RNA sequence: CAAACAGGAUUAGAUACCCUGGUAGUCCACGCCGUAAACGAUGUCGACUUGGAGGUUGUGUCUCGUGGCUUCCGGAGCUAACG
RNA sequence: GCAGUGGGGAAUAUUGCACAAUGGGCGCAAGCCUGAUGCAGCCAUGCCGCGUGUAUGAAGAAGGCCUUCGGGUUGUAAAGUACUUUCGCGGGGAGGAAGGGAGCGACGAGCUCAUUGACGUUACCCGCGAAGUAGCACCGGCUAACUCCGUGCCAGCAGCCGCGGUAAUACGGAGGGUGCAAGCGUUAAUCGGAAUUACUGGGCGUAAAGCGCACGCAGGCGGUUUGUUAAGUCAGAUGUGAAAUCCC
C-alpha cells in the first residue's frame, strides 16, 4: 500500500480521516487545518475535475487500498443491480481487513491489514491472511486462539468493552469473536464521502 | 522508417552544421545518413558535443526539428559509434549516458 | 398512385394544416382499415363512403385550441424500401402518447393492439 | 430440384437452354437484385421450342454441361 | 429552497471606439427539485454581478416540468438554432446521463433518471435553451386527455 | 473597321492608353471543332398549399366567371443570408 | 527436424533432467522402443501474490531552505525506546502409480498377497531467528505538483500553440511537491472520436457538388377492378448450425 505519513493525507483531503490517533488532539488537522507543503496556506482553486478527483481520493484513502483494486471493485459494483453508489461501499466494507477494523480487533485499517496478513485472524474456523478477502453475511470473524494472548489484541479488545458496534455487525468481547450480519447500506455508514461525485469521476 | 520500424541503422555521409530558421540562430549539428532502408535522410545530433565522423554509422530514432526544416529524425546517442554525451548529470535516459559513480 | 397510403396520409396532413372540415381520398379497403384506427384513436371524427360513381372516403377532421389533433403523421414504410418489425421491434411513438399502425396477418392494428396480440409486421406509418 | 425458366434457344438437338431467373436481396444493401443462369436441359422428344416457359428438374448427368431435363411446359410461348 | 447551479461563464470581449470593453456572461440554473426549473443568462461588468443578475432572471422565467417517478412522461427532441437536444425516460437506477448543460438543468428539475444526448451545435447557450424548450413541450396523459 | 505592325505624341521608360497609316481577320461559299459565369451558377412528370395586380390568347349568363401562357407584389412555408 | 555455430537485426533462452505417470508402435505375454511428453534452467517479457517493518516519539533537535529575522518550512519525519521478524540455519518430508510373479480356484472368471518411483529431500509442516535493496518520470497550459540560483533569443527546449535578446514556475541545478512502485519512462504498432461516403447518419443556386441539350437501348420503377398460380414475402414443425470461446 501507500505506506507513509498518513496524518498529511487528512489535511490534503480537507476532511479528517481516521488513520490512527485521530481521536487525540494531536491529529494535525486539529493544529493546522491545511494541506501539507509551503502552499497549503494560499487560497486553493478547485475545478469540477478537482472535486471529483479529491472526492474518490479520500474515499480510497480511508480504506487505504490501491487505485487498481479500488477501480476494479467499482466496475463490479457498477455491473451488479442496485444503485452503484450503495453497492460500492458495500464491497469495500466487505474487505476482511476492513471488517476486522470495524470489529475493534485493530486500532486502524492499516493495523487490521497487518493482523490479517499475520494469520492472526480467522474466518469461520479456517484462517485467512488476505486483506482483500470478501466477507459475506453470517461469517464469523474471530481472533486466533494462539493470538488471543498477544498484548496488542489484548489491549485492543479491552478497549472494545462498552464500545458499540455497527448495526451490520455484532462482536463478543468475551469470546473475542465477530459476526457479519449483513451488507451495510449508505445510511449505516457515515463517511465524509459523496458517492454521487466518485461515480462521475469514473464516467469521463 | 519504411518497415514502420521504431529505429533504423545507417551510415553518415557528412557531418555538417545547419542554421535554424527565421526566428532562431545557431549552428545545429546534423548529418546525412544512408539507412539500411535505402534512404538518405538528414538527422539531428542532440547533445552539446558528439564524435560522429564520416563512417560514423548510427541508429535513427525519428523526430522533426522545428527550427531545421527537413530534419525529421533524431540520432540515438549511446548506440553504436555515437558516444553518449559527456558529463550529462541530467536526463541520462536520453543522450545515452551511464550514471556516474 | 405510386403509394396510395402515403397520398391519403398527406392529403390529411395538408388538409388539417388548412383546417378543412372534410377531405376526400380515393376509396380502398386498406385505406378504410387505416381510417378505422384513426377514428378509434381519436385523430379524426370519423369518415364516410362518398362519391356519385367513384368511391371516395370523406374524412371529417377535427381540431382543438393550441395543438392539432394530428400533430404529426408520416409513412415510414415506402414501396422503395419496405420495413418489417418483430413483436419486440414495435417502437413506441412519443412514449405512448402517439401510436403507430402496423399491418400484420391478424390485420391492421396499432402498436398496443399488435403488442397485445403478440405479432409484428409492416410499419405502415407513425402518428 | 425444380427450376422455372424460358427456352432462349432450340438450336442444338435434344438439347435446349433454359434461362432461369431469380431475385435475391443484396447481402449489404438488402435491395432485391436480378440474376439469371442458363441451363442446358435434355429434350429427347425435341418437344420444347424457343419461347416455352418450362420446368427443370435435376437428373442423371446426360453430358458434362447437361445435368437437367425438361419436366413440364408452363405456358405455350412468350418471345 | 431554490438551489442555483453555475452552468458556465464567458469572458466575452468586444472592440469599441476607445478600446476594449469587457463584459462577463453567466448561465445559471435555479430549481427546487420537485418540478420547477429556471434558466438565467445575464451580463455584467463584474463576474459576480452577472451571476447574481443571472439568478434573478432565471427565477423570473421558470417552467413546471411534469415529473413522473423521477423521470419524464415521454421522449422529446427540441431543436434550438443549430443545436439539438433529445430526452428519453428511463427506469430507476440509470441516473441522469447527459452533458453538464442538460444535467444541471435536469437535476434541479427534480429528474432522477433520464437518457439524453446533444446533437448538432454543442453551444452551451443554445443547448440549455433547447433543453428548457423540450421541458415545456412535455405533456402527461392527463393533459392530453383533458386537452382532447 | 482593325490584332500583328508602320509613325507621330505622352512619359523617368510606354515594346499602353491618345493621334496618323495598316495586314490577317471581319463579309460570302464549302469543310473542321465541341467548348463557355453553355447561370435562374436550382432536370422532367403528377398531386397538394391565401390572395392582389398588369398583360397575351379562347370561352362564357363579359362592370365578371373560367382555361392555357407571360410578369410583378406577396399567406403559410422554405433559405446561412440574398431571395 | 531438436540443440547449437557463424552471418543478419532494435531484439528472443538450457548443445539441461527424466519415463516411474499419461499416450503411441510391435508382441499371446514377459518385454522392447518412445528428448511425444512430464519437469528443471536462463530473461522483470507479461500477469498475480509478498517483503524493504510495526507501535511510540518535541508547540516541537541538528542540518538545509525562506524571512517583513518576530518567525516560518521540511516533521513525528530521523535519532532513541519497545515489538514482530522476509532471508538464513536445524529437523521432518508429500500428493501425482497397478500389475508381471506367488497362494486359492481347472496356471479361466473371480478373490487374496508380496516387490518397486525423475522434478526433491523440492512443496508443505515444526523449531530457531537478524530489521534486513528502491527507483524512475513529471511539476506553463491540456495534467495533479513550487520557489531560489545559474544562463541569457547565447546555450538550448519543443506533440501543437510557443519559450529564451539580464526578474524565465515551460532551459540546468537545488529545496520542495505530485504520480507510480521494482518498477518507472521512452520508441514503434492497433482501436473510436469522423454523421468527414452518412444503410442506421449527410449534401449539391452562391461554401466542394446536375451531367450543355435532345433521342434512345439495357436496366430500374409503374394507374383502377376481378380470378388462377404463389416465385418474392410471412407463419408452424423438423434437420443442420462440431469443440472451445462469449453470456448467466
Amino acid at each position: 500500500r501507500y505506506l507513509g505519513p498518513k496524518l498529511k493525507l487528512s489535511r490534503r483531503e480537507g476532511t479528517d480521516l481516521f488513520l490512527k490517533s485521530g481521536v487525540r488532539a494531536i491529529d494535525t488537522k486539529c493544529k493546522i487545518e491545511q494541506a501539507p507543503g509551503q502552499h497549503g496556506a494560499r487560497k486553493p482553486r478547485l475545478s469540477d475535475y478537482g472535486v471529483q478527483l479529491r472526492e474518490k481520493q479520500k474515499v480510497r484513502r480511508i480504506y487505504g487500498v490501491l487505485e487498481r483494486q479500488f477501480r476494479n471493485y467499482y466496475k463490479e459494483a457498477a455491473r451488479l443491480k442496485g444503485n452503484t453508489g450503495e453497492n460500492l461501499l458495500a464491497l469495500l466494507e466487505g474487505r476482511l481487513d476492513n471488517v476486522v477494523y470495524r470489529m475493534g480487533f485493530g486500532a486502524t485499517r492499516a493495523e487490521a491489514r497487518q493482523l490479517v496478513s499475520h494469520k492472526a485472524i480467522m474466518v469461520n474456523g479456517r484462517v485467512v491472511n488476505i486483506a482483500s478477502y470478501q466477507v459475506s453475511p453470517n461469517d464469523v470473524v474471530s481472533i486466533r486462539e494462539k493470538a488471543k494472548k498477544q498484548s496488542r489484541v489484548k489491549a485492543a479488545l479491552e478497549l472494545a468493552e462498552q464500545r458499540e458496534k455497527p448495526t451490520w455487525l455484532e462482536v463478543d468481547a468475551g469470546k473475542m469473536e465477530g459476526t457479519f450480519k449483513r451488507k451495510p447500506e449508505r445510511s449505516d455508514l457515515s463517511a465524509d464521502i459523496n458517492e454521487h461525485l466518485i461515480v462521475e469521476l469514473y464516467s469521463k | 522508417a519504411l518497415e514502420a520500424c521504431p529505429q533504423k541503422r545507417g551510415v553518415c555521409t557528412r557531418v555538417y552544421t545547419t542554421t535554424p530558421k527565421k526566428p532562431n540562430s545557431a549552428l545545429r549539428k546534423v548529418c546525412r545518413v544512408r539507412l539500411t532502408n535505402g534512404f538518405e535522410v538528414t538527422s539531428y545530433i542532440g547533445g552539446e558535443g558528439h564524435n560522429l565522423q564520416e563512417h560514423s554509422v548510427i541508429l535513427i530514432r525519428g523526430g522533426r526539428v522545428k527550427d531545421l526544416p527537413g530534419v525529421r529524425y533524431h540520432t540515438v546517442r549511446g548506440a553504436l559509434d555515437c558516444s553518449g554525451v559527456k558529463d550529462r548529470k541530467q536526463a541520462r535516459s536520453k543522450y545515452g549516458v551511464k550514471r556516474p559513480k | 398512385m405510386q403509394d396510395p397510403i402515403a397520398d391519403m396520409l398527406t392529403r390529411i396532413r395538408n388538409g388539417q394544416a388548412a383546417n378543412k372540415a372534410a377531405v376526400t381520398m380515393p376509396s380502398s379497403k386498406l385505406k378504410v382499415a387505416i381510417a378505422n384506427v384513426l377514428k378509434e384513436e381519436g385523430f379524426i371524427e370519423d369518415f364516410k363512403v362518398e362519391g356519385d360513381t367513384k368511391p371516395e372516403l370523406e374524412l371529417t377532421l377535427k381540431y382543438f385550441q393550441g395543438k392539432a389533433v394530428v400533430e404529426s403523421i408520416q409513412r415510414v414504410s415506402r414501396p422503395g424500401l419496405r420495413i418489417y418489425k418483430r413483436k419486440d421491434e414495435l417502437p413506441k411513438v412519443m412514449a405512448g402518447l402517439g401510436i403507430a399502425v402496423v399491418s400484420t396477418s391478424k390485420g391492421v392494428m396499432t402498436d398496443r393492439a399488435a403488442r397485445q396480440a403478440g405479432l409484428g409486421g409492416e410499419i405502415i406509418c407513425y402518428v | 430440384r425444380t427450376l422455372q425458366g424460358r427456352v432462349v434457344s432450340d438450336k442444338m438437338e435434344k438439347s435446349i437452354v433454359v434461362a432461369i431467373e431469380r431475385f435475391v436481396k443484396h447481402p449489404i444493401y438488402g435491395k432485391f437484385i436480378k440474376r439469371t443462369t442458363k441451363l442446358h436441359v435434355h429434350d429427347e422428344n425435341n418437344e420444347c421450342g424457343i419461347g416455352d416457359v418450362v420446368e427443370i428438374r435435376e437428373c442423371r448427368p446426360l453430358s458434362k454441361t447437361k445435368s437437367w431435363t425438361l419436366v413440364r411446359v408452363v405456358e405455350k410461348a412468350v418471345l | 429552497e431554490l438551489q442555483e447551479k453555475l452552468i458556465a461563464v464567458n469572458r466575452v470581449s468586444k472592440t469599441v471606439k476607445g478600446g476594449r470593453i469587457f463584459s462577463f456572461t453567466a448561465l445559471t440554473v435555479v430549481g427546487d427539485g420537485n418540478g420547477r426549473v429556471g434558466f438565467g443568462y445575464g451580463k455584467a461588468r463584474e463576474v459576480p454581478a452577472a451571476i447574481q443578475k443571472a439568478m434573478e432572471k432565471a427565477r423570473r422565467n421558470m417552467i413546471n416540468v411534469a415529473l413522473n417517478n423521477g423521470t419524464l412522461q415521454h421522449p422529446v427532441k427540441g431543436v434550438h438554432t443549430g443545436s439539438r437536444v433529445f430526452m428519453q425516460p428511463a427506469s430507476e437506477g440509470t441516473g441522469i446521463i447527459a452533458g453538464g448543460a442538460m444535467r444541471a438543468v435536469l437535476e434541479v428539475a427534480g429528474v432522477h433518471n433520464v437518457l439524453a444526448k446533444a446533437y448538432g451545435s454543442t453551444n452551451p447557450i443554445n443547448v440549455v435553451r433547447a433543453t428548457i424548450d423540450g421541458l415545456e413541450n412535455m405533456n402527461s396523459p392527463e393533459m392530453v386527455a383533458a386537452k382532447r
